[PDB]
């Protein structure tokens, strides 16, 4: 009954990944040996959906960890909660990519990703109803982003009728680790735009303002930073582990969220979030949750939504509530801000509501919003390219695995249609 | 519309034995 | 698996080799006799029980440096077989070196290397140790470097290289030995890291405040550049590069692989204790020039890439800070083709220090990496030594006695005054 | 009521024999002494298929030890369980036959052969209704390749209307131990081919594999290796044995998987296999059971099944399972491989059942495999016998034992023959 | 049962006998008096309480060296009636070993023989020891073995032999000796192993490190081979191989019966403990033309068959593993007409190693015998030394003086040349 | 079909007495 089949490729997606799975497990009551230490029934009942279960009472993640390097795996397998996972789930190379999507895509990657396809066609089998995929990684690196594109197309081609999401952390100019991140984003991002259903995309630069601004925290770190992520992702899938009053899964929710096939990169946003000292000078309420969620200092993605236009949001509220005061609060934000929504969209919101709350909290909200301002995300990256690109700077190393100049210049083509594609919807 | 690359002119297999025996182990047939 | 073999070739080489090979020992708690009462695997086989043995070759075409290891304190840690000496030396002749003195040790080096790499399960590639200036460290290493070229093929090599200084040269034929090996290392290096004895001894007088800083002093500090670049092999952090990783970050054109090494920070104990050394400050000291291995002005030349490689108690975000400040910082300009020019490792461990060395224990390091035009410079005033005795033909004759042809020579300046050029145009906005 | 008389010929034959004499006993209560100390009724029921009934409450296996060496019976009888065997039943040479299936099977496997008959004959009449023999063996060397077969062609004369069964360990080039084993294989399978009824191609590469891959074993021996050879050759054996839901004993499994007389060669399976750590991520359940027997990987023989087509299959289960459930789950795997199954013979998949599982586990399976992939073994012994041959190497040791070349012509046109066949069934 | 017969004739014979006979000795745990306080059997008779006697004949001449064994420290092992000893030698003469002296002993030795071998109740055959230079050892030997031949009929023998070496040669007619010797070897023996003394020398001085290695030193790894060959009957592990089996396996045709051995590791106590011996790499070790036991490179040769005989702490696995690497070896290539060339043994007990011996102690040693085309090499330079000598009839009538016929000569190099063309046939590619 | 053979062109009873003591008993007769 609705499985979903969990992918994390690249140092990035396994750390990430590992942070959702131990929220996850939390979540649902499982212990880091696998087994159900809950109090509800609740927690069990949808258990399915992310667990297989083993034998003598054990629950084992429909997980998958992939890399070049063992170096993650290891780190992984040492970490707290790396004994839930199947040992025959770690896929792993020797190598490594040295961040080169050409050798993530064509050549280390493409030995490796027969293995990993082999582990996922049988991990798909053991569900007796897969709804479809969720791919935890990076654009900017060689493995997540070449390897992880390159497994994405073939899943794609093997279940081309199931839902295909990625948690994409986009490289920004601010927080620039590496060099060759223009290349390996542009030629991710024109892969993505082609297969994935929908791509929610995390950037690290906002994390990190997150971080600082809001949650008012003098040293984050990556764990930090991807403790939002796991969140948001938790919350995308709320609906499908819980009950509630208004459901909604991940096909509900790309349906209502994308009008035209190519247009489905989320930036997403979760609410609430307080520092330490200033959580008692606040109100637990639903009015609360709502203005924190369409700030755009509380969205993930580097992009001010004042800058374009929303095409649809979708919230997805967690905790006791009321639907009238939910209804009430949303028909007021696009009443209010009239001019940020599209006006050929009537009803730009879409609002769903589990009655479970996330552990901690009484209320939480997960917000998914599809903006036209998101181009400027890609238009930065698009011109890095170009800087790069121009010289032929760098493309000795990716023409040595095979790669030819005019694929770069096919990629930088169809990022560039895209991002126009969006300014007309913008308008 | 699309980029235009004028580049500047510039001037112009043995494998270990332990690593080969590995494979030998470790290698996965096609099957 | 990830195995570094070492290659330390002539006087030099191997000197630098011996420091280094203290170094790891002390990091890896591995005892002068092989004992150690993992990650140390990168550096040394393992052999039965409470035995490890550097993966290292130390070749010499005289015995009198390789005798002092051989009688010394780390007799016990390397086998004989691996320590590798001849009867003459190559008299700083580069002809000596590659052909009449070199033909005759080259297969036994080679032979020995290959059984030492058939030992290793995960070959990451070779660091090469030697001078530009001597006959061996020359002629030798040219000859070898192409061996193992066509031997292993498109494994990465790496090397390390004492270049001659402006003013201070101990040797009046270094111009001639450096000209010829240069030719060699462009084809078949695929990193070189050429390094300036003068501006090591400005380091240890300015900022570790020695009066007389002598060869054991440089060595030592050497080293360290060569443990931080290992370090992400040889441990493991919060951000990773690997030697594969860092060359694809680090060379934006074939034959452009020559980055500067700066280390930081470079300090006395008494000295620091007083200043605050932080990640911001540090990685600021990079960029400044009296600081470098190579005496050179890069005000006057332009950043192509820079690789930071930080260990000790750093965290990702003040680096971001760090490389953020540098990047408003006018003085130092990087080239318009490369919008960001920065590869940033980061490794838990801070730096070790030697017992009875000249630098102070500190919670972090750095070891910056940069591919600047201003390296050219050196290569200039080089090629003008050249220029002024082979007008003269000074020293030609002795060349050719050993088999070298005068349209060698030639055949070198050109390829020099070509590397010169090429590194001129690179430089260039549009 | 149904014995079994079990031969072993040559040092791989005793040995496999041993461990397979080993898991017996401990599989009916029988100790090192022959002393019946087990639990259930069950396990006394059926003791005289295997056993014969020595005074004092012992029981003796019906087993003869075969070997032109001394070496390999003074080894049985100083194993565990080696004083457990008949002293009369050991028939030993002092030579050996020095890897020549010509010494082997004309001259002192000549000499030696009468006093096996001997034996044999004696244990023909102590058993009520003998319905025939297991002989275990290699065909790449010179007494279980040479003597084994003339031993068999000699029951066969005498015994023509019995059940004649070998498992056979076939040289494989991977783990190519000696340099003439070619013919000493070419030589032997012409002779099986006329003359047993049913022979389990048994390959060291295949066991290999499946120690280090699935196992997960860093360091498998002869002695692991057997022990899965000794899994196997019970499991054929479980119907006779015990009681169950469906029975089938030798002939009914050979009736069901042999359709045309020479077509006789098995590619067994046999299911589950597990790593001692990944034991705890697994289902005990008959889907996976299944899911393991039908794959490449768990094949006992060096042959890819997709490279040919299964004519029959034979699955023998043992634990307390639905009907409902095997009946389904056979169905699905020859639905959804359809075109690996010949389409001439509908339901190429028989069933038998046994209640009582092997010890340590609640459920097992045995898998028994006539695929026309099987040529692909032939193939490769056949190319490298021309290799030889061709030069005439190494063949006038063979001419002093009293061969002649035609002898090698015929066998060679034989198997080739055999092979031919294979591939017409293949289409 | 499975008894093996030693005999061994004229100096070099005995010496390597002697070391061979200490061997086995502390092998088996028998003392020099032949008390021990089974498998031993294989090499020995037992008597009576606390008594076992090789089963060996000690066959020379000359008094002089068998008197040192009658002196010495093992003249309790061997009763007086099994060291025969004439009273003037053969003076590196063919014709005194074959026919004036040899005709005088020949009866004796034969019948001391037949009473060893009827103590025996599974005789496996004989091992004979002796060179191919020496009078005796050339031509008592041939004569020893034609009547043995007789006699005994289907009985395998086999021959480790003394073969001279291309520079190091102590005797002027030692080529005429050789080309005698060999075409007797042909018709008479089912396996010889031919030794170079220089190999071994040159061995024991890279290998071993030793300056100034004598005889005593060649016999002892001499013996070594010996043991290997012999271990699989006197002891028992997982892969096994009897003498007929060796036989069926390495020989391909009745006249292509002249295997090179070669040992491996052969190390240093102090060597030793750097390396890890794997059996992967002893067995690369063994393919490798520096620790050959004959003079002669086997990359201008062709394999045909190997016999493998691991001995200690080995498994299977990795004994396959290191063939599939050696099978990938380009260098080592293998005839067309022999798709798998490999005999393998494995034998649990460790090399025993003796006390003031050269060689350290290992976990685990291999003896490879192996049927190489590039062994004519030796006996295409043996002909070559011969015919020159013979093109002046240099030393001729002193051959002559002793009964020998000229046209004995001519008809032993013709077949020498007939065994030359033999091997090169085998050798080619269809 | 079949394999053709073109061979390359090359140059062209006593028992010990404690065995036979053995075979005399361990030897079983016809009967
Ligand atoms: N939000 C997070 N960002 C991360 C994390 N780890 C790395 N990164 C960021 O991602 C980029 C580095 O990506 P990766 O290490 O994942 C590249 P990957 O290992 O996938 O392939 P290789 O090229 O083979 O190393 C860079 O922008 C890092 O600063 C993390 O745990 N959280
Ligand atoms: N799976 C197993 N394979 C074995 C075992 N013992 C040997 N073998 C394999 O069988 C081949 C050697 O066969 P044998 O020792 O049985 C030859 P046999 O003694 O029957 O006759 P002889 O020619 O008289 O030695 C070879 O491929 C070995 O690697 C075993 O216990 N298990
Ligand atoms: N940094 C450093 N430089 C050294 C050291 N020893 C020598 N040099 C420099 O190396 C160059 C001289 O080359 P050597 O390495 O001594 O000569 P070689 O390689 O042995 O060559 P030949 O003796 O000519 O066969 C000069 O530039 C020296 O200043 C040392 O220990 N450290
Ligand atoms: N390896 C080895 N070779 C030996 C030894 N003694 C002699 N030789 C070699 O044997 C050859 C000489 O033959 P010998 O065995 O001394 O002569 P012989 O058999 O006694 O014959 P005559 O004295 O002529 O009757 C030369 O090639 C010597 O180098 C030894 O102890 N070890
Ligand atoms: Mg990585
Ligand atoms: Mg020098
Ligand atoms: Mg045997
Ligand atoms: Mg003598």
């Amino acid at each position: 009954m609705r499985e979903i089949v969990h992918i994390q490729a690249g140092q990035c997606g396994n750390q990430i990944g590992a942070k959702f799975w131990e929220v996850i497990s939390d979540e649902h009551g499982i212990d880091p040996t696998g087994s159900y230490h809950g109090d509800s029934d609740l927690q069990l009942e949808r258990i399915n959906v992310y667990y297989n279960e083993a034998a003598g009472n054990k629950y084992v993640p429909r997980a998958i960890l992939v890399d070049l390097e063992p170096g993650t795996m290891d780190s992984v397998r040492s970490g707290p909660f790396g004994q839930i996972f199947r040992p025959d789930n770690f896929v792993f190379g020797q190598s490594g990519a040295g961040n080169n999507w050409a050798k993530g895509h064509y050549t280390e990657g493409a030995e490796l990703v027969d293995s990993v396809l082999d582990v996922v066609r049988k991990e798909s089998e053991s569900c007796d109803c897969l709804q479809g995929f969720q791919l935890t990684h990076s654009l900017g690196g060689g493995t997540g982003s070449g390897m992880g594109t390159l497994l994405i197309s073939k899943i794609r081609e093997e279940y081309p009728d199931r839902i295909m999401n990625t948690f994409s952390v986009v490289p920004s100019p601010k927080v620039s680790d590496t060099v060759v991140e223009p290349y390996n984003a542009t030629l991710s991002v024109h892969q993505l735009v082609e297969n994935t259903d929908e791509t929610y995309c995390i950037d690290n630069e906002a994390l990190y303002d997150i971080c600082f601004r809001t949650l008012k925290l003098t040293t984050p770190t990556y764990g930090d930073l991807n403790h939002l992520v796991s969140a948001t992702m938790s919350g995308v899938t709320t609906c499908l582990r819980f009950p509630g009053q208004l459901n909604a899964d991940l096909r509900k929710l790309a349906v209502n969220m994308v009008p035209f096939p190519r247009l489905h990169f989320f930036m997403p946003g979760f609410a609430p979030l307080t520092s330490r000292g200033s959580q008692q000078y606040r109100a637990l309420t639903v009015p609360e949750l709502t203005q924190q969620m369409f700030d755009a200092k509380n969205m993930m993605a580097a992009c001010d939504p004042r800058h374009g236009r929303y095409l649809t949001v979708a919230a997805v509220f967690r905790g006791r509530m009321s639907m009238k005061e939910v209804d009430e609060q949303m028909l007021n934000v696009q009443n209010k801000n009239s001019s940020y929504f599209v006006e050929w969209i009537p009803n730009n919101v879409k609002t769903a509501v589990c009655d479970i709350p996330p552990r901690g909290l009484k209320m939480s909200a997960t917000f998914i919003g599809n903006s036209t301002a998101i181009q400027e995300l890609f238009k930065r990256i698009s011109e890095q390219f170009t800087a790069m690109f121009r010289r032929k700077a760098f493309l000795h190393w990716y023409t040595g695995e095979g790669m030819d100049e005019m694929e770069f210049t096919e990629a930088e083509s169809n990022m560039n249609d895209l991002v126009s594609e969006y300014q007309q919807y913008q308008d | 519309g699309c980029t235009i690359v004028k580049p500047f002119n510039l001037s112009q297999t043995y494998v270990p034995l332990a690593q080969q025996v590995e494979d030998f182990h470790k290698r996965t047939p096609n099957r | 698996m990830r195995e570094c073999i070492s290659i330390h070739v002539g006087q030099a080489g191997v000197q630098i080799g011996n420091a280094c090979w203290e170094l790891y020992c002390l990091e890896h708690g591995i005892q002068p006799d092989g004992q150690m009462p993992d990650s140390f695997n990168t550096f040394f086989s393992e052999t039965g029980a409470g035995k490890h043995v550097p993966r290292a070759v130390f070749v010499d075409l005289e015995p009198t440096v390789i005798d002092e290891v051989r009688t010394g304190t780390y007799r016990q840690l390397f086998h004989p077989e691996q320590l590798i000496t001849g009867k003459e030396d190559a008299a700083n002749n580069y002809a000596r070196g590659h052909y009449t003195i070199g033909k005759e040790i080259i297969d036994l080096v080679l032979d020995r290397i290959r059984k030492l790499a058939d030992q290793c399960t995960g070959l990451q590639g070779f660091l090469v140790f030697h001078s530009f200036g001597g006959g061996t460290g020359s002629g030798f290493t040219s000859l070898l470097m192409e061996r193992l070229s066509v031997d292993y093929g498109k494994k990465s090599k790496l090397e390390f290289s004492i270049y001659p200084a402006p003013q201070v040269s101990t040797a009046v034929v270094e111009p001639y030995n450096s000209i010829l090996t240069t030719h060699t290392t462009l084809e078949h290096s695929d990193c070189a890291f050429m390094v300036d004895n003068e501006a090591i001894y400005d380091i240890c007088r300015r900022n570790l405040d020695i009066e007389r800083p002598t060869y054991t002093n440089l060595n030592r500090l050497i080293s360290q550049i060569v443990s931080s670049i290992t370090a992400s092999l040889r441990f493991d952090g919060a951000l990773n590069v690997d030697l594969t990783e860092f060359q694809t970050n680090l060379v934006p054109y074939p034959r452009i692989h020559f980055p500067l090494a700066t280390y930081a920070p470079v300090i006395s104990a008494e000295k620091a204790y007083h200043e605050q050394l932080s990640v911001a400050e540090i990685t600021n000291a990079c960029f400044e020039p009296a600081n470098q291995m190579v005496k050179c002005d890069p005000r006057h030349g332009k950043y192509m890439a820079c690789c930071l490689l930080y260990r000790g108690d750093v965290v990702p975000k003040d680096v971001n800070a760090a490389i953020a400040t540098i990047k408003t910082k006018r003085s130092i300009q990087f080239v318009d083709w490369c919008p960001t020019g920065f590869k940033v490792g980061i490794n838990y461990q801070p730096p070790t220090v030697v017992p009875g060395g000249d630098l102070a224990k500190v919670q972090r390091a750095v070891c910056m990496l940069s591919n600047t035009t201003a390296i050219a410079e050196a290569w200039a005033r080089l090629d003008h030594k050249f220029d002024l005795m082979y007008a003269k033909r000074a020293f030609v004759h002795w060349y050719v006695g050993e088999g070298m042809e005068e349209g060698e020579f030639s055949e070198a300046r050109e390829d020099m005054a070509a590397l010169e050029k090429d590194y001129e145009e690179v430089g260039v906005d549009s």
